[PDB]
């Protein structure tokens, strides 16, 4: 049980598909952003979380903790769902129903 | 438990706790199932949950 | 959307 | 989180707890308004689990929350478990949620917005610190 009871926050950097390619290579899609290797990472537990970043002063939902390493290396790179590639997707749900 | 497609070198984040033989308690079955490849079949699922 | 009314702090 | 720090308490009111019947934490989330929560594909979530909006320390209850029952379940028809892309389901909550200084929602970016590499951009939860 290395769970916290509080809640906890992390700040990373967002990595390029190319330099997070040079870590997961073929794995990475275009549903899919990087973000960390900085000596953070998400681990289990944290999925289907946030990932947010600054937009006019406003935080905006960038990633979902989705995958990363099997032992949470906090100098690899996290994936998360790229939210501006499904975000139609959800506006289409949302509208619908 | 079905661990043939392991080893993985990426694991998803849920957390879905399995107690191994060895008194360690694995985040989710992907962790666990990399960890039966490991110590080469010697270890077992005890059960599911926190140790 | 995206204000928190308790500002975090990083 | 490894090597993440404590939060500020209600500072990130989007952030949302999903929960077994019995009060297991599986999976986190976020409001997006209030009656519809994103998260991952992934964690399977069904219409027996709880969505627990205003938590922050999992080991009191004196907090006051909101346990959020699930309606409805969209996962991304496109979702392939072999790739774990287009990870992301919709929940359409029964119960809505009240908002307040603890309990908001975040905001989604436009198919355009474009968020550049080398950005500090934030992540939170309740996850391992360890592994």
């Amino acid at each position: 049980a290395n769970t916290p009871d509080r809640l906890q926050q992390a700040s990373l950097p967002l990595l390029s598909n190319t330099n997070c390619k040079k870590y997961w290579g073929t794995k990475i899609k275009d549903a899919m952003i990087c973000a960390g290797a900085s000596g953070v990472s998400s681990c289990m537990g944290d999925s289907g979380g946030p990932l947010v970043c600054k937009k006019n002063g406003a935080w905006t939902l960038v990633g979902i903790v989705s995958w990363g390493s099997s032992t949470c290396s906090t100098s690899t790179p996290g994936v998360y769902a790229r939210v501006t590639a499904l975000v139609n997707w959800v506006q289409q749900t949302l509208a619908a129903n | 438990v079905d661990c043939s497609e392991y080893p993985k070198p990426a694991c998803t984040k849920e957390y879905r706790p399995l107690c191994g033989s060895d008194n360690k308690t694995y985040g989710n079955k992907c962790n666990f199932c990399n960890a039966v490849v490991e110590s080469n079949g010697t270890l077992t699922l005890s059960h599911f949950g926190k140790c | 959307c995206g204000v928190p009314a308790i500002q975090p702090v990083l | 989180i490894v090597n993440g720090e404590e939060a500020v308490p209600g500072s990130w009111p989007w952030q949302v707890s999903l929960q077994d019947k019995t009060g297991f934490h599986f999976c986190g989330g976020s409001l997006i308004n209030e009656n519809w929560v994103v998260t991952a594909a992934h964690c399977g979530v069904t219409t027996s689990d709880v969505v627990v909006a205003g938590e922050f320390d999992q080991g009191s209850s004196s907090e006051k929350i909101q346990k959020l029952k699930i309606a409805k379940v969209f996962k991304n028809s496109k979702y392939n478990s072999l790739t774990i892309n287009n990870d992301i389901t919709l929940l359409k909550l029964s119960t809505a949620a009240s908002f307040s200084q603890t309990v908001s929602a975040v905001c989604l970016p436009s198919a355009s917005d474009d968020f550049a590499a080398g950005t500090t951009c934030v992540t939170t939860g309740w996850g391992l610190t360890r592994y």
